[PDB]
This record gives C-alpha cells, sequence and structure tokens, in this order.
RNA sequence: CUCCGAACGGUAAGAGCCUAGCAUGUAGA
RNA sequence: GUGCUCGCUUCGGCAGCACAUAUACUAAAAUUGGAACGAUACAGAGGGCCCCUGCGCAAGGAUGA
RNA sequence: UUUCUCUUCAGAUCGCAUAAAUCUUUCGCCUUUUACUAAAGAUUUCCGUGGAGAGGAA
C-alpha cells in the first residue's frame, strides 16, 4: 500500500509543469448574469436531492424520449428491465459508453446524499456515520458499477484501498486492534474529489456529441 | 423559519415569536399549496408577497419603530428571516416598495432586475391593464 | 429562498407544471453540465459543523442547483480539527462494544427521501463529535472552532468575505 | 376463436382479446365512455343499496 | 464451492459465490448483498425458465460459471 | 371466540404501546449509555473492566487464499440483518483455483488475451 | 475470420431472396389478385 | 385507455398521479388476466361493487409476479382519483371491511401525513381478522391492527413501496 | 498473500388480426 | 409610495416640488391524429446512398435504388 | 475599510498536491475494436490561483 501510494506521489512529482495559460476562463460567472440562473442560499442537504431529483429526471426523460417504455431506474441509479425485452429491443438499449457512466455517477452523489439524509432523518448518528462513509468509499471502489466506461479506475481504486490500510495500522492500534474502525475521508474525497474535476470535461464533450444525436440528427 | 444558529437568541427575541411564526405558517402553507389553479407562474406570487411581509415587520422592528435593537437588526438577517440586500434597495429614496423584478426595464437580467412596482402609476399599465409575470406588483 | 422548492414542484407531467415548454434543455443541460457532483464531492458540510449553507445557483425551469460556494479551510485550524476529531473517534471505537454502521443502501429502493428534511427539518443534531473544550488551556481557540466559517466578524484574522 | 361483431375483426388467443374492446377505435366509435367521476352521493347509494341488497 | 454469475446486458454483470447443497433463497440474499436491491423484488432467468425460491440448486445442477439473466420484479 | 379477540387486542395495543415508548427513552438510553460509557471510560478502571461483547453483526470467518484465489467482495449492501447465509467462509477455489498453480511453467494469470494488470504481491 | 462475413452476407441474401419470393405471389399480391 | 382519470388529475406531489406504484408492477398489474374485466370504465359508483366482491388483502404472489384483485383495484381507484369524501364515507365504514382496508391504503398512498394519522388513528381498535396472500401463494389470517402496524410503522406492507411518512415524534414536538 | 472488468463480434427473415405512452399551440378570414 | 415647499395655510387638507419610467414563446387554455419486430394464429432456412447501437469518421448490425 | 463585475499580464513549487484527454515513441497484452497496462516528450481541457484600470453597496 505504502509502496503504491509513493509510486503516485513521485509520478506526481515528475508531470509538474508551471501551468501558465488559459486567459483565467471560469465558469458559473457569467451564467448568472444572464436569466438562465439565479443565485439562492438553500440548505446543503436540500440542494444535494434537489441535484438528485434533477438527474433521475434528466434521465427519466432522455429514456422517455426514446419511447423505451419497459425500462426503470429505481432512484438509485441501477437501470432496471421490466418483461424481457429481447425480440429487438436489447440491441435498442446497449449504451455501454456515458448512460454508463453517467448512471455510475449519479448513483455514487444519490447514495452519499441519502447518507447524509438518514443521518438527518434519525440514522445511528454517531461516528456509525464517518464509518459509513468509508464504507461508501470502499463500495465506490467495488460496489459501485464503474469499470465498465472507465478502467483507468482502478487506479485510485488501489489507491483508496492502500489509503485503507494506512489508515487501521495507524487507527487500529493499542485498544482498537480488530474492530471496525470507522475512520475517515480526508484523503478519498479527496481523491475523488479531484477525479470528478478531471473528469467534467470528458461528459461535457460526450453530452454535447450525443444529445445532437438524440435531439438533432446524425 | 427557525431551524438551529449554533448559540442562543438575543434579549429581545421573545416579543418577535408569534408575529413571526404566524407569517412562517403562511409562508409553509404557501410553500406546499397545490399547482392546480396556478396559470404557469401564479403560484411564485404568494411566496413574494409573504417574504414582502416578512422584510416590512422585521424593517419596521429594526429601526422605523426603534423597538430591535441593534443584534437583531443584523441577527435576524444573519440568520434566515429576511434579506439584507433587499433592506439596502429599500434605503434609497425611488425604492418605496415593489418586488424583485416584474415590471423593470432590461437590468442585468435580460427581462430585468430592479422591481415589480418599479413600473410608474402615471403611465404604466397600457391602457387599463396592470400585472407583472413575477410577483403582479399592480 | 422558497422559489427552489416550488419551482421542484414539478418532476414531469403532461404540460402541467412547466412540462413542455420547460423541456428540452431542462434535460440538456441536466445532462451537458452535470458540475454538482464535484461541488458536492467539494462542499462537504465539515460534520463537526454540519449545519452547512451551501449557496446555489439554480435554473429557472429548475434543471439544476449549482454551487458557486468553494471551500477555503485554514490550514493548521482544519488539521486540529481533523485531530480533535482522530482522538474522539478512537475513544468512540473504543468505548462502544456494538457497532452499528451498516446502513449501505438507504433510498429504501425506490423511496425519494423529499419529506421532512427538505422541509422546516424541526431535527437538527449538528453537535456530533464537538469535544467538549475546558477553558483553561483551549481557550484562544474555543470561540473560533465548531464554527464553519470562523472569519466573518473578525475583522483582523480574516482579509473579507 | 373470439370474434367480434362491430369490431369486425378475431383475436386468435384470450388475453390478447381481452386487450382489444378496452379502448378499441370501433369501441370508441360507438361512444366515449370517460369515467365521469360521480357526486359524493354516489358512493352513499352504491354503499347503501348493496348492504340492503347483498347483505340484506 | 460454486461461483456463479448473476449476469445482465443493463449494468450488472455481478459474480456471486454460491453455495454447494444451497436454496436459492440465500442465493438472492447474496445477490442482493452484491447488487443493491431488495431480497424478495429479485428475478432470475434463463429463457423463461424461472428459477424459484424452494427449488434447490444442485437440483437444477449449476455448476461454476453458469450466468443467469437477472430481472426485477 | 369474542372474548378471547378482546382478550388479544389488548395483548397487541400493548405491544404496539410499547414499542412506541421503548423507542422515545431509546433516544435518552443511547445518550445515557453513552454517559454510563462515558464515567465507565473515566474513571471505572484503568485497564480492569470490559462489561461489553464485541459484538459484529456477520463475522467474516476468513481463510487464506491458496496461490492466486481471487479476491472476493462479499458486497456491503445488505449487513444489519446478521442474515445465516452471510457466515460461510469465502476462502474457498471457486472456479480454476481448484489447482495448485506452483506446478505451471513460469506463472498464469489470465490467457484470455486481456492481461492489462502485472501484479503479484511480491515486493 | 472473413469467413463469417461472407457467410453472413450470404444469409442476408437468401433472406432477402426468399422474402421476395413470399412477398411477390404474397397472399396480398398473388391470392389477393387470385379474387379479381 | 389507462392514462389519466377523465381528462385532468392533481398530481400527488410524492412520485406522480399513477407512478406511485413502482412501474414493474405497474405494467404487471396492466399485462394480467383481471385488468381484462372492469377496466371498461370505473369512476365513483362501480368501484363500490367491483370492491366488496374481493374478500382478499394482498399483494403480489406466484413465482411470476401475480397481482390480486386487490391490488390492481387499489390501482384502479388510484387512477380514478376519487374525491376524499367518499375516501372518508368507506373509512367510516364498519359493514364492509375491505372497502374500509383500501380506503385506509389510499389514504396512506394520497394524503398529507396530517389527515393520514387523523383517519387511521381510529383503525386501531378492530381486533378482527382479515386475509392475506403470502407471495408464495398460501394465505394467512392476520388481525387488522397487524395490517396497519406493518403500514405506519413497517415499510412496504404490500408490494408497494411507501413514501417515507414523517415519524411522529416530530409532528408531536411540532402539531397533534 | 487479497489485482475484482465490461460492451460489440448474439439472438433468421416472414405474409393475416389487434392494442398505445408520445407530439402542434400558429398564419388567416 | 417616499422626503420637502420659511407655499395656499391647516395640522383636516389644497397645489407644487424632486426620486422612481414600460416585464410578458402574452392565455390557467382550445382542438388535432400516428407509430413496438410487441403477445397471439400459421409454413419452418442452399462500388456508394437511406437507417440503428455507439465516444471516437474506433467498432458493430441492417431493409429499402 | 469590505465585496461583485473583466477586457488585461502571469514561468513565483503561479496550486508545500495532483486529474483527465490528444499526439508521438517504448513494453505487456492481444480474437476485431472501444475500454487497457507502465515509462519518456510535447499540446490542450477542467477544480483553480497571483497582480493592474474602470464601474456598482456598507
Ligand atoms: O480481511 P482482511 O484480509 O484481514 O482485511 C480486512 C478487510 O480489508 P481487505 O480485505 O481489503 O484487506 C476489510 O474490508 P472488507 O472485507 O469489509 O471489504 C476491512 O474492514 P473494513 O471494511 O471495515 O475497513 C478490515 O477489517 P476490519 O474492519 O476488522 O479492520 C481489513 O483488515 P483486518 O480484517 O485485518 O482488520
Amino acid at each position: 500500500s505504502y509502496q503504491k501510494l509513493l509510486k503516485y506521489y513521485v509520478l506526481n512529482a515528475l508531470k509538474h509543469r508551471p501551468p501558465k495559460a488559459q486567459k483565467k476562463r471560469y465558469l458559473f460567472r457569467s451564467f448568472k448574469a444572464t436569466k438562465f440562473f439565479q443565485s439562492t442560499k438553500l440548505d446543503w442537504v436540500e440542494v444535494g436531492l434537489q441535484v438528485c431529483r434533477q438527474g433521475y429526471n434528466m434521465l427519466n426523460l432522455l429514456i422517455h424520449r426514446k419511447n423505451l417504455n419497459y425500462l426503470h431506474l429505481d432512484y438509485n441509479f441501477n437501470l432496471k428491465p421490466v418483461k424481457t425485452l429481447t425480440t429487438k429491443e436489447r440491441k435498442k438499449s446497449r449504451f455501454g459508453n456515458a448512460f454508463h457512466l453517467c448512471r455510475e455517477v449519479l448513483r455514487l452523489t444519490k447514495l452519499v446524499v441519502d447518507s447524509h439524509v438518514q443521518y438527518r432523518l434519525g440514522n445511528v448518528d454517531a461516528f456509525q456515520l464517518a464509518d459509513g462513509l468509508q464504507y461508501i468509499f470502499a463500495h465506490v471502489g467495488q460496489l459501485t458499477g464503474m469499470y465498465r466506461y472507465k478502467y483507468k479506475l482502478m487506479r485510485q481504486i488501489r489507491m483508496c484501498k492502500d489509503l485503507k490500510h494506512l489508515i487501521y495500522y495507524r487507527f487500529n492500534t493499542g485498544p482498537v486492534g480488530k474492530g471496525p474502525g470507522c475512520g475517515f475521508w480526508a484523503a478519498g474525497w479527496r481523491v475523488w474529489l479531484f477525479f470528478m474535476r478531471g473528469i467534467t470535461p470528458l461528459l461535457e464533450r460526450w453530452l454535447g456529441n450525443l444529445l445532437a444525436r438524440q435531439f438533432e440528427g446524425r | 423559519k427557525v431551524k438551529r444558529s449554533r448559540k442562543a437568541p438575543p434579549d429581545g427575541w421573545e416579543l418577535i415569536e408569534p408575529t413571526l411564526d404566524e407569517l412562517d405558517q403562511k409562508m409553509r402553507e404557501a410553500e406546499t399549496e397545490p399547482h392546480e389553479g396556478k396559470r404557469k407562474v401564479e403560484s411564485l406570487w404568494p411566496i413574494f408577497r409573504i417574504h414582502h411581509q416578512k422584510t416590512r415587520y422585521i424593517f419596521d422592528l429594526f429601526y422605523k419603530r426603534k423597538a430591535i435593537s441593534r443584534e437583531l437588526y443584523e441577527y435576524c438577517i444573519k440568520e434566515g428571516y429576511a434579506d439584507k440586500n433587499l433592506i439596502a434597495k429599500w434605503k434609497k429614496q425611488g425604492y418605496e416598495n415593489l418586488c424583485c423584478l416584474r415590471c423593470i426595464q432590461t437590468r442585468d437580467t435580460n427581462f430585468g432586475t430592479n422591481c415589480i412596482c418599479r413600473v410608474p402609476k402615471s403611465k404604466l399599465e397600457v391602457g387599463r391593464i396592470i400585472e407583472c409575470t413575477h410577483c403582479g406588483c399592480r | 429562498p422558497e422559489h427552489v422548492r416550488k419551482i421542484i414542484r414539478d418532476h414531469g407531467d403532461m404540460t402541467n407544471r412547466k412540462f413542455r415548454h420547460d423541456k428540452r434543455v431542462y434535460l440538456g443541460a441536466l445532462k451537458y453540465m452535470p458540475h454538482a457532483v464535484l461541488k458536492l464531492l467539494e462542499n462537504m458540510p465539515m460534520p463537526w459543523e454540519q449545519i452547512r449553507d451551501v449557496p446555489v445557483l439554480y435554473h429557472i425551469t429548475g434543471a439544476i442547483s449549482f454551487v458557486n460556494e468553494i471551500p477555503w479551510v485554514i490550514e493548521p485550524v482544519y488539521i486540529s480539527q481533523w485531530g480533535s476529531m482522530w482522538i474522539m473517534m478512537r475513544r468512540e471505537k473504543r468505548d462502544r462494544r456494538h457497532f452499528k454502521r451498516m446502513r449501505f443502501p438507504p433510498f429504501d429502493d425506490e423511496e425519494p427521501p423529499l419529506d421532512y428534511a427538505d422541509n422546516i427539518l424541526d431535527v437538527e443534531p449538528l453537535e456530533a463529535i464537538q469535544l467538549e473544550l475546558d477553558p483553561e488551556e483551549d481557550a484562544p481557540v474555543l470561540d473560533w472552532f465548531y464554527d464553519h466559517q470562523p472569519l466573518r466578524d473578525s475583522r483582523k484574522y480574516v482579509n473579507g468575505s | 376463436g373470439y370474434y367480434c361483431n362491430v369490431c369486425d375483426c378475431v383475436v386468435k388467443d384470450s388475453i390478447n382479446f381481452l386487450d382489444h374492446i378496452n379502448g378499441k377505435k370501433h369501441q370508441r366509435n360507438l361512444g366515449m365512455s370517460m369515467r365521469v367521476e360521480r357526486s359524493t352521493l354516489d358512493q352513499v347509494k352504491k354503499r347503501f343499496e348493496v348492504n340492503k341488497k347483498k347483505m340484506e | 464451492m460454486i461461483e456463479v454469475v448473476c449476469n445482465d446486458r443493463l449494468g450488472k454483470k455481478v459474480r456471486v459465490k454460491c453455495n454447494t447443497d444451497d436454496t436459492i433463497g440465500d442465493l438472492k440474499k447474496l445477490i442482493a448483498a452484491q447488487t443493491g436491491t431488495r431480497w424478495n423484488k429479485i428475478v432470475l432467468k434463463k429463457w423463461y425458465t424461472i428459477f424459484k425460491d424452494h427449488v434447490s440448486l444442485g437440483d437444477y445442477e449449476i455448476h461454476d460459471g453458469m450466468n443467469l439473466e437477472l430481472y426485477y420484479q | 371466540n369474542d372474548e378471547e379477540e378482546y382478550e388479544a387486542w389488548k395483548v397487541r395495543e400493548l405491544k404496539r404501546i410499547k414499542r412506541d415508548r421503548e423507542d422515545r427513552e431509546a433516544l435518552e438510553k443511547e445518550k445515557a449509555e453513552i454517559e454510563r460509557m462515558r464515567n465507565l471510560t473515566e474513571e471505572e478502571r484503568r485497564a480492569e473492566l470490559r462489561a461489553n461483547g464485541k459484538v459484529i453483526t456477520n463475522k467474516a470467518v476468513k481463510g487464506k487464499y491458496k496461490f492466486l484465489q481471487k479476491y472476493y467482495h462479499r458486497g456491503a449492501f445488505f449487513m444489519d440483518e446478521d442474515e445465516e447465509v452471510y457466515k460461510r467462509d469465502f476462502s474457498a477455489p471457486t472456479l480454476e483455483d481448484h489447482f495448485n498453480k506452483t506446478i505451471l511453467p513460469k506463472v498464469m494469470q489470465v490467457k484470455n488475451f486481456g492481461r492489462s494488470g502485472r501484479t503479484k504481491y511480491t515486493h | 475470420e472473413a469467413r463469417k462475413r461472407e457467410l453472413k452476407k450470404n444469409k442476408k441474401q437468401r433472406m432477402m431472396v426468399r422474402a421476395a419470393v413470399l412477398k411477390m405471389k404474397d397472399p396480398k399480391q398473388i391470392i389477393r389478385d387470385m379474387e379479381k | 385507455m389507462a392514462n389519466r382519470t377523465v381528462k385532468d388529475a392533481h398530481s400527488i406531489h410524492g412520485t406522480n398521479p399513477q407512478y406511485l406504484v413502482e412501474k414493474i408492477i405497474r405494467t404487471r398489474i396492466y399485462e394480467s388476466k383481471y385488468w381484462k374485466e372492469e377496466c371498461f370504465g370505473l369512476t365513483a359508483e362501480l368501484v363500490v361493487d367491483k370492491a366488496m366482491e374481493l374478500r382478499f388483502v394482498g399483494g403480489v404472489y406466484g413465482g411470476n409476479i401475480k397481482p390480486t384483485p386487490f391490488l390492481c383495484l387499489t390501482l384502479k381507484m388510484l387512477q380514478i382519483q376519487p374525491e376524499k369524501d367518499i375516501i372518508v364515507e368507506f373509512i367510516k365504514n364498519e359493514d364492509f371491511k375491505y372497502v374500509r382496508m383500501l380506503g385506509a391504503l389510499y389514504m396512506r398512498l394520497t394524503g398529507t401525513a396530517i389527515d393520514c394519522y387523523k383517519y387511521l388513528e381510529p383503525l386501531y381498535n378492530d381486533y378482527r381478522k382479515i386475509k392475506s396472500q403470502n407471495r408464495n401463494g398460501e394465505f394467512e389470517l392476520m388481525h387488522v391492527d397487524e395490517f396497519i402496524d406493518e403500514l405506519l410503522h413497517s415499510e412496504r406492507v404490500c408490494d408497494i413501496i411507501l413514501p417515507r411518512l414523517q415519524k411522529r415524534y416530530v409532528l408531536e414536538e411540532a402539531e397533534q
């Protein structure tokens, strides 16, 4: 684990050239100038639930525009069939690339949001919360089905799995020797933040390429 | 809408409770109201009316009546009950009373950013019809 | 403030509530500019002060509530916070025998939780792992340590808003 | 198998035929039978008469 | 002990490790533990050969790798 | 059996009424149990008192993978139930781990024409 | 590997020929005209 | 046609007008033998006749998803969307049982939580019997108190998922 | 000695009967 | 609506002063008609263009001049 | 005194750390491709950041 962490660290140290470009291009700074945006002060859990509902609504309207009346996401973003579409329909729902990935990403997001909603809605409410978050990053390593759209995940997932045992042998030392150490997401959440920050433009490009095919032509 | 502030309220908070919570109950009723009947945005008029009433009350208490202290005139806005920028808009001589933007000219927003009642009483309301898409401030 | 919630009243309908006219880019920008998963992946409410504010830019039709806020946690205060949390989590793992933290899927298989916490939200236990500090040695780091923005009304330790 | 008189068609199955007259074009031509929500007293009579006939 | 592939062409290619002489209720428990759906809602098929919640596993004689088209109730 | 029905209607009403009050006091009992554990952690005994069980919902009684037996993930989606189907010691050869994987010539990870990965925990 | 594509092309041609044969003298083409 | 009630519907703010039930189970209700009969139209009156003639309280059975006429008729009344007066009349009906059961169920799925408690509390005194079909087809005799206990306290008392009704503590702290 | 992967290369093509969630909002007299 | 005329002239008001100057795919509506390779019955295989899946002018599968 | 607007110049570990993509080379694979593996070089995209006019609240 420490070997892999040091490997990532040194490989980061190498690819480090002084960046000076882009002319200071900022987003969410010109949107508010137009009438397609309005600022507000809304609680964080509210914003998360709003984002999850908006994502589900977007995907549902996508699937409905395609006139597929036999599929369902189920609000955990696990695309569920209905009646064994196998005449000519299973060849019509072979997304593979972006629907898979957007589904995985929104599944992770809605999962974290609903975990904190249960915290506010009377969960364990103790350190069990942070333990759950640690298990959630483990699940994003394994449970969340993002492998197919991108296999480069395994780098950061091995990073998270090594970061795991980096903590327990610093946390589970002394009285706590075997039990589940709830740990922290000081590094996990950090890595996934960097990940999403780097991969936002890929999905911007894929949606720019796909929306024209489902809304303009081919 | 009282959720939390990580501290105790000021001394003169007990006087604010009944009227403030009455207005908050009106807001909660207008928030869970039905959509059937509201044409396109008719549901979003009374929310602005209630917000205007709340700002009116807290402003009359702040220094119009000189009843509320200096802590409440910042702590009531520090926690979410009224708008500071809106009251700053009220400080002007022209901005007497109007909504956010429903009859304004081309402001920073493509439709408007000045006020709902910003139109004049002597020339607006073309012919006889007075209305406003954002707040209906005739 | 509450314009957002009434803007969420429409989830899909037959031209009932802004369904037809407010659909096409309501899908487009919804799928094209996610840019909120990152913000929610970058605007954790800091559970020691889990009452976060989270300013949110929202499209009018209700496409996405984008967050404009950015975290600027002070490095040494940040590290002291997470170290106190480290000690308290070790304490709670040592003392407690039976540890229930296995609520892995929430939302209950197509049960949207948008109720009783997307509302007035009477429940708010924001006193999770706030360590009880004795003001004898921990005095100067007392009143600016259990607040997620300990710089607003400072005027000496904060360059601005 | 099943054959309709007004619909002017024949279905070679049971469930496939059951899903025919319930929303048929000729069934629609026979008359618009949109469910009109009866008055509150309608349920009252539907309860009273059925309690008096079936039970009593 | 047996390894089964609870598969599907809709983002669910799951690998559950089932017992030898076990039932299918426990297999559905494992499929839910690895898939993320309620227990009683899962369905397993192989061209409409709907496996039931009481017929055992060795009864059909499943062996290592026998994939199963997953569906939901 | 009307006399028996009214007798059990209170039997259910008592349990259902007992669950309500038992749920309210549990929030105070949980906080009180932390307070009892607080003083217990404070001045009960310096490594001279446990009053515990180290209870865990599902004990993962693991074994030892032979040489390259796959890392099987149980799946952390349902563990509060404490179902007995989980306690089975998933440390067995599933499909191809039955072999020794030592008599082989040099090594065989997978000849499926996809060996992107390269690792065996040698270092 | 290309033999699969060749067989697929041959099968597609045969299917098109069979469809044309069934449609040219179809019940809607031949037997339908038999009544006229 | 099985889209809307007549021409318009006050959309239940939870999920949707008709889609409060899972889409899978809904599509199964449509592709069903019982959906053939009584689906020609049932607004307010004939629902009463079709309701009392089915003495079961259950959801899905069989290896395939087999909907009971109880569940299908709940969905029929859901698509019909009657007024609250009729539902209150059915809630206060002691002679017929399953009509009151359906009133309670639709009130749970269609109604504010305040009214849910206000109209479901007095159903906590019927120690009578209720017939219910298990998933394996076998029936079971269940008391009505147990039914409402699973309805309010527990989730998915039937195959349907419930839209997260509040805890009694918050409402007791705020209201009645 | 714990590194765990997904899609395509896959389901013959067929004539008779039948049922449906979706979409325009206007020019003009 | 706001503040003011050493105004008419009271504290009822009368007239004037200056600030504020034009939102709106207008309508909560109206009518308008169609498509599953979808289940069912039936015989049971010797060069480019128009389409579909799809992120790549990656790849894949297809009737209609 | 405090903030928001924006045209503008950055070679300061512009950011006491660290994401991806494109192209060109070198390995491992390889049944075709897309997803890939681990090393070098370069160009961009995203989370950003620094220093200088003018214009808007306390
Ligand atoms: O079973 P071990 O080989 O001893 O390792 C386990 C295992 O992690 P790894 O398999 O990746 O090494 C557990 O992870 P999961 O099986 O749950 O995925 C993890 O438990 P957590 O998930 O809570 O982190 C933790 O076990 P524990 O919680 O007891 O610390 C850990 O190390 P140990 O089992 O040796 O402690």
